[PDB]
């Protein structure tokens, strides 16, 4: 789903800002939760209460884990985006998205 | 201590049920009486007389007749403008005085919350905090009487004084740079405008006190002799209230014809300096221009309000 | 933080309610001699002669 598929579109973008610095390594991919919070606060709004956030944000990344695209938090709460999210998120799919994204939009003027 | 809190939601509801301004702020048409209202007093200096209320409020109704979602009347703004008028007296929002119609502090209140409820200009400039600094500094001065203290404070006040003397002599004199300037510009108009803020309150002290009197003086039997004194000590009575106190001692420190002239003279040269437009539009410079006389003004009606319960005394023991 | 806090709104309507009690007024001799003292000051700083 398509909130699913916002949270997937930032921890692509984090990954490839990792990528840059550490080549094509083994899965050092790691950022903390509290990074994530102030991305998804611009789309999913400002509930003003950073627990009812969090707990927004674990929920989803709970249903990633599902799809197998991120690990479930661990003791630091930092998380290890695995390498499949670049199949799921490379750019013919990311494209496809994006015309169906901007058809939805057109839908909605 | 929190005992009160049991009685504090009593408080709140008793207020929420009785106080105009609430009741007011709490009504489905609340904004526009409130804009009405505020856009007809913004040009008061004494109580509006009354066929001038009725006609600019019969303009200010058509200004919005467009707004038929309020069942804005279509045949004739001047009715409706008189009808609207005495509802809201009948509301306990205005009130007829020598045919003057004043603005009863309820809604005085009403429009300062609705007025610093939106995104403006705020109420403290940067000049606030100097502005209570110096306060704080007099304050402090001079409530210990310990003269060592007192000559301390003199002598270092004294030398500061004295280095600014020589600093300006000697040519090195400051000034305000223009953003400064503003800002306090518009904090003394700040400060000011509050002085307006309570001639009403009081006028409602003297009400209820002169009611209290003449209903407890059912009991006619006690003594004329002791009234004799009640005629001052009701004053002395709210000069143990803040009401009364406040209200004489501004009376005499207003009374200080040289403050008074000096503050004017300050207030003219302040507003002819060309930064005062860019602090305050036409319609707050006039209001500060001549604030003196809006002040000796309001507080003569007020005396001269008061004076009814002067009266008072004569209705009470004269029995003849 | 776990912490809950009074937002702008919430001071603006308990100073609202609040105002609605007795207390000292702002029409005081002290309010008077404040703005004078401020008029004075005010004006000393602006006029720049010398």
């Amino acid at each position: 789903n398509l909130e699913q598929s916002l949270l997937v579109a930032i921890l692509r973008q984090h990954f490839v800002a990792w990528e840059q610095e550490s080549g094509t390594g083994a899965s050092q991919a790691q950022i903390a939760i509290d990074d994530l919070l102030p991305q998804l606060q611009i789309y999913l709004g400002d509930p003003g209460s950073e627990s009812k956030e969090r707990t927004r944000l674990l929920t989803l990344l709970d249903q990633l884990k599902g799809h197998g695209l991120v690990t479930s938090p661990d003791a630091h709460e930092r998380i290890v985006i695995r390498p499949i999210i670049a199949h799921l998120a490379d750019p013919i799919n990311l494209q496809a998205l994006l015309a169906w994204l901007r058809e939805q939009i057109a839908q909605q003027t | 201590m929190e005992e009160n809190t049991r009685q504090r939601t009593e408080n709140y509801i008793s207020a929420k049920n009785q106080h105009p301004a609430w009741i007011l702020l709490a009504t489905r048409r609340a904004p526009l009486v409130l804009s009405a209202l505020k856009t007809l007093f913004e040009k008061s200096h004494d109580g509006i007389p009354l066929e001038e209320a009725i006609q600019s409020l019969s303009s200010i109704l058509i200004e919005h007749v467009s707004q038929e979602q309020y069942d804005i009347n279509q045949d004739n703004p001047f009715l409706q403008a008189s009808r609207e008028l005495r509802e809201w007296i009948k509301r306990r929002l205005i009130v007829e005085r020598d045919g003057r119609i004043f603005a009863t502090d309820a809604l005085e209140v009403a429009i300062t919350f609705v007025e610093s409820l939106d995104n403006r200009f705020m109420t403290s400039t940067a000049s606030r905090l100097s502005t209570v600094q110096r306060e704080i500094e007099n304050l402090e001065t001079r409530l210990n009487p310990n003269p060592a203290n007192r000559v301390a404070t003199l002598r270092r006040r004294i030398s500061e004084l004295e280095r600014e003397l020589q600093e300006a002599e000697a040519g090195h004199i400051e000034v305000l740079e223009t953003h400064q300037a503003v800002e306090h510009i518009r904090d003394v108009y700040n400060l000011a405008s509050s002085l307006r803020a309570d001639f009403r309150r009081v006028e409602d002290s003297w009400r209820e006190a002169d009611r209290a009197l003449r209903q407890s003086i059912i009991g006619e039997q006690y003594h004329r002799g002791d009234i004799v004194e009640r005629l001052l000590n009701d004053q002395d009575a709210l000069l143990n209230t803040p009401e009364g106190r406040v209200f004489d001692s501004f009376q005499q420190q207003l009374r200080q014809s040289s403050e008074l002239k000096a503050m004017s003279e300050r207030l003219r040269v302040i507003l002819s300096h060309p930064s005062a437009s860019d602090a305050l539009n036409r319609l707050q410079r006039h209001d500060l221009r001549w604030l003196v006389k809006r002040l000796v003004d309001e507080s003569q009606t007020v005396l001269q309000a008061r004076a009814r319960s002067e009266r008072d005394v004569r209705g009470f023991m004269k029995t003849g």
